[PDB]
């Protein structure tokens, strides 16, 4: 059963929060030896949180909106009393976090129950969650295939039925990619919407945080719970809460909805194209729209990512390079060696890009693209082919995501199930202007209502 | 950048910044770097003038209310 | 005459704007062969502007606050119909500016009369205005000595009595240094106060623009005329006008005023220390205050400057390095070659630094330091000695200025005349918190009233 | 960074970015670069944590009024 039904069951007294918690724990125990989505299980905390919700209910209180809902978080999120790994072995010896990440604190205040920390690509640099230290996370729809990444545990935990909600991060695709590949819902909010405080960073200029979920209502409820200014967070720009839940079912009448072409068609395989086509038909989008400078947008994101992420770890690259993830350490080193001219040019281009993207959205409410070029490849894949062009697998998974996060536009990743595709899912990006998350969510809800976007559980 | 120029650069830059690279690792670093150099080359095609500023410019303190 | 007497004389009808204009033009004609402050004299424009002020007066109109005041600008400022040189020969083939710089437009609207463009170090990289293409600007108090830089024409034109007001730029010292060395007044406003639109840039992250003048009233009047938001300027953060002129004579009773030590004493020669001592005594300041991380603040400014300034010129450095200024072209090239890690570290340190400087000013209203380590050296000097320690002359002139502009704090540079110094002036920095220009100006006015800060012939 | 490592870096980095340097010019560039390297080294002494962010972080668009 989905988020809404879980919450209703606890609110109405049909099930205790403690029973809901114990069910999730037992599912994790039975499935995670194979899926490998969890790196840490906060059992004692979960049970005390669930117990506290049952005490409040028994006192006759009005419960908060996520009361009793289990969730887990990508292990770059600080969990009080636990050392924040961020998929690394380097971080193992750091002191345990003194406080929960702000987003964890907000979910806790909304009554949600934390089950633990989830696997990720080391230091968030990767799209496949093939972690050498902790092992790969496996796709629950086919365990010989990747879950996607870098938030692979976040996507897999939901698709395996372990939790209904998780938190991930997305810099150049890392929420949208696992949502696509695992067949679950994801939301990458506007850059600067959700507080990044108490999380281990990757690219200060581009990191976003957000939920993945078993339903579009799950996204909206978690997003509303997490919203709010945080003056202690340098990246936050949102000065007030703009609730999405009350308008989730408003529909899309009168919205201008387009389908992205060019880069977003050329880098989409046949299943990705079919997913966009069916989503477009359902949403009444028929016009093909060009995104400005998409390939250069990717290029600039790539440049900034490599230098800012590499330089962040320079001290450790100097003294213990052998302790990094061997699949990405050479990419971090490359990033450190990049001419400063490339970085500055990318930052100057980003002003022009922001102007062009904001201008594009003066004519459009929602734009549609595929989330990934193909569905989940086999674990251990080095090279993929997309419409006859070979790419390294690991970077290629973000070809379609990377231009969009660079502008910081909000995106709902809606899970679809195209026909010629070995039963594997592929996601669609519903992209709106900065600050218009509730449009993305409204469009998602229409896809969900018609049966086009769904999980397979 | 030719492959020979990339090899010399990777070697000298890695030494300069304090991350000495063994031969197989220098080759792997150059492979990634070469891909990124193509991306950077595309950025150089965008016309920028001197007054095309950085996307974010310093703010020394919040401007006081009144 | 001085600024206030010119303005009052024109307003009262005792002297015409056109006569004031012709006096400035004739002084330029008689003195500038040697001083070499001007690169372009806008004679026809000056006469037309002065004539227009006299027409408005004859019509009975209320004249604006700078009516009839002659001024000139550093040749990085766009002047309509003139090619913006920015001290280079490279820019000579660029199209003439289609409009005046915004600050020039604002001075014009206030009634001021433009006499032309002033010599500077090429592309603003230097503290001595020893320009190989256009020749050095010479100090009017001793023409075998430097005027300082990079706004050397701006300082020399005022000390030679050519104009009462000029505009300069200041990234790491370039208003404060010529003010110090020429014995004139300077104001470097808060970073983001004054619009940079229509000027040739150097370092996007650090450039400031501001006036130099024959009096502290000159600074305040010109500053007030230039203030105001400019939505088309990406660097501007000032949302309203905060007039300084009405409070200029309020005095300093009750203000907390301190004297900077450590870095600001160690890098100050005997004359610089004597100037601070007398200014401190006059302003009632006795407590020695440590500026946070001053040497590192300089370092980070230096790093960011060289990369951003060098990369700005990369296309020209690729094809025609021999056409740049020989004294700086290798410094621009060095800047382009700086590892990206140095740049990123400096930008991250700048957040820490900003926090520490703003915290420092919770306890202080004004802090006093010398503007330059010594008075003007001989033209051609490569090495100087400060308290027995050697430094390269050109970078060294900004040792005391560079930490302060990196935080973006406003500064008035007050001209003083210490003993046992060959009759040469040296400036004092009056530094306030961001947005507190009117405190700097109030402190300057007390120095001016007591006769400690003044110009000379 | 030794002087010999600086010289190799200046040569390779200048070729990589497209700035042709004759030997006398490369030596003058290395002289300035060496002074800057000491400044950068001092900057490396400042303790920063991974969550010590850049002074300015991207703003995708103004937050809307209401
Ligand atoms: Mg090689
Ligand atoms: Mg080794
Ligand atoms: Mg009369």
């Amino acid at each position: 059963m989905k988020t809404v039904e879980i919450i209703e069951g606890i609110a109405s007294g049909r099930t205790s929060a403690r029973d809901v918690c114990e069910e999730a724990l037992a599912t994790i125990g039975a499935t995670d030896g194979l899926i490998n989505a969890f790196t840490c299980r906060t059992v004692e905390r979960a049970r005390a949180e669930a117990d506290a919700i049952d005490v409040r209910r028994a006192r006759g209180e009005v419960l908060p909106p996520l009361a009793g809902l289990p969730y887990a978080v990508k292990n770059l999120f600080d969990i009080e009393g636990v050392t924040t790994l961020a998929g690394s072995k380097i971080n193992r010896t750091l002191p345990p976090a003194r406080a929960d990440a702000v987003l964890v604190q907000r979910l806790k205040a909304a009554g949600a129950v934390l089950l633990g920390g989830l696997n990720m690509d080391e230091f968030a640099y990767g799209f496949t969650t093939e972690n050498t230290h902790y092992g790969p996370t496996r796709n629950p729809h086919d365990t010989g295939r990747i879950a996607g990444g870098s938030s692979g545990g976040s996507g897999a935990a939901i698709a395996a039925g372990q939790v209904p909600l998780s938190l991930g991060s997305d810099t150049n695709g890392s929420i949208r990619v696992p949502a696509s590949l695992c067949g679950v819902w994801g939301l990458k909010p506007t850059f600067g919407r959700l507080s990044r405080r108490g999380t281990y960073p990757f690219v200060h200029s581009i990191d976003h945080l957000g939920p993945l979920a078993d339903s579009v209502e799950g996204l909206a409820l978690a997003y509303d719970a997490m919203q709010g200014p945080d003056p202690l967070d340098p990246g936050c720009s949102a000065s007030r809460i703009q609730p999405s839940v009350p308008v989730l079912s408003q529909g899309i009448a009168g919205l201008r909805i387009g389908v992205l072409g060019g880069w977003f068609r050329d880098n989409a395989g046949p299943a990705a194209r079919a997913a966009v086509d069916v989503a477009a038909l359902t949403l009444g989008a028929s016009e093909v729209v060009m995104w400005p400078d998409a390939e250069i947008g990717r290029a600039a994101a790539f440049v900034i990512t490599a230098s800012e992420g590499g330089c962040l770890h320079l001290d450790d690259l100097r003294i213990r390079p052998q302790d990094f993830e061997p699949l990405s350490v050479d990419r971090f080193i490359s990033g450190v060696l990049q001419p400063v001219a490339w970085y500055l040019r990318a930052q100057r281009f980003r002003r022009v890009y922001r102007d062009k993207v904001n201008a594009l959205f003066r004519d459009w409410d929602i734009l549609i693209a595929p989330a990934t070029p193909i569905s989940a490849p086999a674990i251990g894949t080095e090279w993929i082919e997309v419409n006859g062009t070979r790419h390294p697998c690991r970077p290629a998974m973000g070809l379609l995501t990377q231009p969009v996060s660079f502008a910081g536009c909000p995106v709902v990743a809606a899970p679809t199930w195209p026909g010629e595709n070995d039963g594997m899912p592929i996601g669609v990006q519903l992209i709106a202007a900065p600050w218009n998350e509730s449009l993305c969510l409204r469009a998602g809800k229409v896809l969900q209502d018609t049966g086009i976007a769904r999980l397979k559980c | 950048m030719t492959e020979t120029e990339i090899f010399a650069y990777i070697e000298a830059a890695s030494i300069a910044i304090g991350i000495p690279l063994e031969p197989a690792r220098a080759r792997a670093v150059a492979h990634h770097f070469s891909r990124t150099a193509l991306l950077a080359e595309m950025l150089e095609s965008v016309p920028l003038s001197p007054e095309s500023e950085l996307a974010e410019i310093y703010r020394p303190a919040p401007f006081p209310a009144e």
